[PDB]
């Protein structure tokens, strides 16, 4: 979260390469801790606003497990798409929300 | 006359039916409702019959 | 439906029956088997019930095999 | 035991009537077809796109119960038939209510969820299961026979160019009660609020019901008329009660104009029926001052007041800030009575014998009333005579019929 | 004009589009009080309509035998009947006191809730929920006047540990009186804006009633209701609607008014502690009201909203021209000046008409000759229907 206040915005490679580096170094058990969600986050708060400089970002998420992976995708598109107003991106994000899960599958 | 019988012994039944309260309209509304008003009773929201 | 498109983006005349014929009271008067056939019934086909049928040839007898009750 | 506690702040329903609901979309500027004003509606149209298909998901893969037209047809069945009419007593809790039957009992009962809770307010009629008495509606309540009495439902036919005369007037009366409403910019740029109330006062027959009537014909909001005799009542506290809810209605109908003809009447006027006697009067035009300028806020409400005996009034009443303007319509002068004259026979078929100057001065303390009297009559004389063309002889008889006698 | 035919087709699209998402959702009835149908708990509300059984609501009368461990309980449930019930197992037998409303089931009638006690509606619609939008820096020239009213109607409620600490009892009541127009029911929209605790405003008309003894019925459940509650306010607008002072005159001249006014009276001071309530009385006919009404204990203070001197009147054109698109050089202090003996609506419609004779002429700006036209019509011409002379004599 700190990393991320400092570098608001200016998608910063040290701090994005060492969050990816913390978020894969860590098990899938530990990902099921919530303090987790704040190490994509301030992975988003790099990217905020930035628009299109994830699909790098999002590449190297993919590796990662599941369910945090889509957690942590949703998180950092929404940051880089932040007070953009793009529909397209609203669309994807009411297609997530469209589909309901009978909570630990459904956090993102 | 069979006819007649036989309405004369359905009648037996027919007037065991309770009979009906008489209302006053106020107005009609949507979905086929109106409000009425019971002689004794107030007012009522009351469905109208098909027929 | 996908997602919605945004601004950017000849019945036959007749019917064989085999043997035995499941056959209605109105089917008699209607029913009458093959003419080339190697059997001829003795009384008239819409007559009904069990009929005896008199063999043209002397051939191999196809007959039909029983089945056992249920 | 502890007593329920409710979430909703005060007790009183939402102030908010007659809205757009759902249906409140965004306003778009600028109006001009543009290209910014086209992409602001495309932009509203991709997001009820997003919700439409997310809507016909969710609805797909609800459940057969839960659909729509099934949740309604539970409501139905939930509500039952036939629904009973009771009164709100009291709101206990946000979902418990003590409700009143017409047989005068009270009952404890639920307020169901579908309920529109922000409707419900103590005094209003409510919709009960004819078993368990549970609130399950609130009955929009009809239009009360006096809220049809006060409102004006079509425009007078007179307008502002069937007066004639009263230019003053006629601009002191549209800076007050049109200006505001059509031209509001005015009033904001200039950093003031419209002056808030106007009572016209003169001789009879001068024409401030006639202004009234021209007001009402072009206005846009709604117009609400009272003769002060109307406000005598015959019981004790109806007075108050009328003016009470003479001024509600005003509030429901806003913008509204609220006039308040023969305003005098009600204390030079002594009617037996009223119980009470000059003191029950002072009760009531307190609460008209309380109506006028009082604790309540008041909306978009705007009062004009008419007399022929302003002296008769307290003072208190047409104070400033109650009354801001009080337009005096004088008895017509000789350029007045030739205008007035000139539009009360605009339609008449006059003869070549018949001259305005002569009737000009048939008497001294001539009005705009005596003057249409006088064409009235006149051409009522000619339609004794059978005639179409009013002769001078019919207005002379005018004359001794009206002004005389 | 280009893209008129685009925005036709595409307004046309949105409106389709609105129905049809009115169709699936809701947004319907509203006759009938239907809330929309994202709010519908249909379970739930078919879960209290089976779990949750109606509750007639009666009076307990009577409890016999309140020692022993079978207190019978007398109840009057309203217009239906009188019944001899026992208490549900769900409710302490200390829980329900004789007198006291409460709600009972349809079969055995055995008490289920205490109830609060019955109000008129009229009288809890005299509650305020929309504080007024006056500020104590909208009313001019009153001073000391509201640091009076507000260390009797404010201050205790805010601070009353100032108070208990040396012993001190505040007064429980104002009286605001002054000529019409000085700025008394101004002061009261004030307090209430300000205030925190239970704000009721009642006019004195409101206390007339058609039948005997209604208007004390309405005294007493207003303050009833105001006693529960912490900490309330009772605002008496025009109070010599029903505060007039007692007398015979032969006949039944305002002898139900006057038991109005005595039952206020035993409220505000009488042989049961009033309560928390500070009240507040408006009145521009002070002389009228009775001397029992107008005592310490039931108006402790009283204060005049005499007619603003010449720094209050400059304080009101202040006021009152704040947001005036006015001229650079207007004299304020000679417009108040020019008007002695005036009140503060006055004043304000001598402002609203400069702007008025500014607007007329088609001027964005209001000029002093345009203040000074506005005091001619306003303070002189008008003069004839000031309420001033006339009322400064009952003040
Ligand atoms: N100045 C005028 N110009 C034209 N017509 C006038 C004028 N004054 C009066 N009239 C006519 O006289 C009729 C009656 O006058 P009106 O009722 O308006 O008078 P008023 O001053 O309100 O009287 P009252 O005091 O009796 O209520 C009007 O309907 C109108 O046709
Ligand atoms: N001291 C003041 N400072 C500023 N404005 C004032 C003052 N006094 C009066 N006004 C203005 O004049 C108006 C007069 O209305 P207000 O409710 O104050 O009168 P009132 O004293 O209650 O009169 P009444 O005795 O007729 O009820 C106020 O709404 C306000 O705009
Ligand atoms: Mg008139
Ligand atoms: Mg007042």
């Amino acid at each position: 979260l700190a990393c991320g206040m400092i570098a608001v915005g200016s998608c910063n490679g040290d701090v994005t390469s060492t969050i990816l580096q913390t978020i894969m170094e860590k098990s899938e058990t530990e990902l099921k801790d919530t303090y987790a969600r704040w190490l994509p986050l301030g992975l988003g708060l790099n990217h905020l606003g930035k628009g299109e400089a994830i699909e790098a970002i999002l590449a190297a998420l993919e590796v990662v497990s599941e369910p945090f992976r889509s957690f942590a995708n949703t998180l950092v598109d929404v940051c880089a798409y932040a007070g953009s107003g793009n529909v397209l991106k609203v669309q994807q994000l009411l297609h997530i929300c469209s589909e309901h899960f009978d909570a630990d599958m459904g956090a993102h | 006359l069979n006819a007649k019988v036989r309405l004369l012994r359905e009648e037996l039944q027919l007037l065991q039916e309770q009979g009906s309260y008489v209302g006053e309209v106020v107005r009609a509304m949507d979905k086929k409702k109106v409000l009425v008003k019971v002689h004794p009773e107030g007012k009522f929201v009351v469905d109208v019959d098909k027929n | 439906v996908s997602t919605a498109v945004l601004s950017i983006t000849p019945e036959p005349n007749f019917q064989l029956l085999d043997n035995p014929a499941r056959v209605m009271p109105a089917q008699l008067k209607v029913l009458t088997m093959p003419e080339t056939c190697r059997y001829q019934p003795f009384k008239p086909l819409s007559i009904g019930g069990i009929i005896i049928l008199k063999d043209t040839s002397e051939d191999i007898e196809e007959l039909v095999e029983p089945v056992a009750a249920h | 035991y502890e007593p329920p506690v409710p979430t909703r702040v005060g007790k009183k329903k939402k102030k908010t009537k007659g809205p757009d609901a759902a249906s409140k979309l965004p306003l778009v500027t600028p109006h001009t077809q543009c290209r910014l004003k086209l992409l602001k509606l495309e932009r509203i149209k991709d997001y009820l796109l997003m919700e439409e298909e997310f809507i016909r998901n969710q609805e797909q893969m609800k459940p057969l119960e839960e659909k729509q037209e099934e949740e309604r047809s539970k409501v139905d069945d939930l509500r039952g038939t036939p629904m009973s009419v009771g009164t709100l007593e009291e709101i206990i809790d946000d979902n418990h209510a003590i409700v009143s039957t017409s047989v005068g009992s009270e009952h404890y009962v639920s307020i169901l969820s579908f309920v529109d809770k922000d409707l419900l307010e103590p005094g209003c009629s409510v919709l009960l299961n004819h078993k368990v008495h549970a609130v399950i509606g609130v009955l929009m309540d009809d239009t009360d026979p006096l809220v049809t009495v006060m409102k004006v439902e079509k425009a007078p036919q007179e307008t502002y160019a069937d007066i004639g005369g009263l230019d003053n007037q006629i601009q002191e009366i549209k800076e007050s009660v049109e200006l505001p409403l059509t031209h509001p910019e005015y009033y904001e740029e200039m950093g003031i609020k419209p002056p808030k109330g106007v009572i016209l006062y003169g001789p009879p027959g001068t024409g401030k019901t006639l202004l009234a009537k021209a007001v009402a014909n072009q206005t846009s909001a709604t117009f609400l008329r009272v003769v002060g005799s109307e406000l005598i009542q015959k019981y004790l506290g109806d007075g108050p009660k009328l003016v009470r809810e003479l001024f509600r209605v005003a509030e429901e109908h806003a913008p509204s104009i609220v006039f308040i003809d023969e305003i005098d009447a009600i204390g030079t006027k002594r009617y037996d029926s009223n119980s009470g006697g000059e003191r029950e009067i002072q009760r009531t035009m307190l609460e008209l001052l309380n109506q006028l300028d009082g604790f309540d806020s008041r909306g978009d409400v705007k009062v004009i007041m008419a007399t022929n005996r302003i002296e008769t009034l307290d003072p208190a009443l047409i104070r400033p800030g109650r009354i801001d303007r009080k337009i005096e319509f004088p008895l017509p002068d000789e350029k007045t009575k030739k205008r007035i004259f000139q539009i009360h026979t605009s339609r008449m078929t006059l003869a070549d014998d018949v001259t305005l100057d002569d009737l000009i001065m048939a008497k001294d303390d001539l009005s705009g009333a005596d003057i249409k009297a006088i064409c009235t009559e006149a051409g009522l004389m000619a339609l004794r005579e059978r005639r179409m063309k009013v002769t001078n002889e019919d207005f002379k008889k005018s004359k001794e019929n009206v002004l005389y006698k | 004009s280009t893209y008129s035919r685009q925005i036709k087709q595409v307004e046309d699209d949105i409106q389709q589009l609105l129905k049809k998402i009115n169709e699936l959702t809701g947004i319907k009835e509203s006759d009938t009080g239907l809330a929309p149908p994202a709010l519908w708990d249909l379970a739930a509300d078919k879960q209290t309509l089976q779990s949750e059984q109606p509750l007639q609501v009666a009076r307990c009368t009577k409890i016999i035998n309140a020692d022993s461990e079978d207190p019978k309980y007398i109840i009057n449930v309203k217009q239906f009947a009188k019944f001899v019930v026992d208490l549900s197992d769900q409710v302490a037998p200390t829980d329900i006191e004789e007198g006291m409303r409460v709600g009972v089931d349809r079969n055995k009638y055995q008490i289920h809730i205490p109830l609060p006690p019955k109000i008129d509606p009229t009288v809890t619609m005299m509650q305020v929920e929309e504080k007024p939008d006056v500020t104590y820096s909208d009313v001019g020239g009153c001073k000391e006047q509201i640091e009076k009213l507000r260390e009797v109607v404010e201050t205790p409620l805010l601070h009353p540990e100032r108070f208990v600490n040396l012993g001190i009892e505040p007064p429980k009541g104002v009286l605001l009186f002054g000529p019409p127009g000085t700025g008394k029911t101004l002061c009261a929209r004030a307090v209430a804006n300000r205030t925190d605790a239970c704000f009721i405003r009642v006019i004195g008309s409101e206390l007339v009633q058609k039948y005997v003894g209604e208007g004390a019925r309405m005294v007493r459940e207003l303050f009833e209701m105001a006693r529960t509650k912490k900490a309330c306010l009772i605002f008496f607008d025009e109070i010599d609607a029903i505060g007039g002072a007692r007398f015979d005159d032969g006949a039944g001249g305002d002898n139900e008014v006057q038991r109005t006014m005595l039952e206020l009276i035993n409220q505000l001071d009488g042989f049961d502690p009033r309560g928390n309530i500070k009240v507040l009385m408006a009145t521009n006919r002070p002389d009228t009201l009775d001397p029992a009404l107008m005592r310490p204990g039931r108006l402790d203070r009283k204060i005049e909203f005499s007619l603003p001197d010449l720094e209050g009147r400059t304080h009101i054109f202040k006021i009152h021209a704040r947001s005036m698109s006015v001229e650079r050089d207007i004299r304020f202090e000679l417009l108040a000046r020019l008007c002695p003996n005036s009140t503060g609506a006055e004043i304000r419609s001598v402002c609203t008409e400069a702007g008025m004779f500014a607007i007329r002429a088609r001027r964005k700006i209001a000029t002093e000759k345009d203040f000074l036209e506005a005091v001619n019509k306003v303070i002189k011409s008008y003069a004839k229907f000031s309420a001033t002379p006339r009322y400064m004599t009952y003040n």
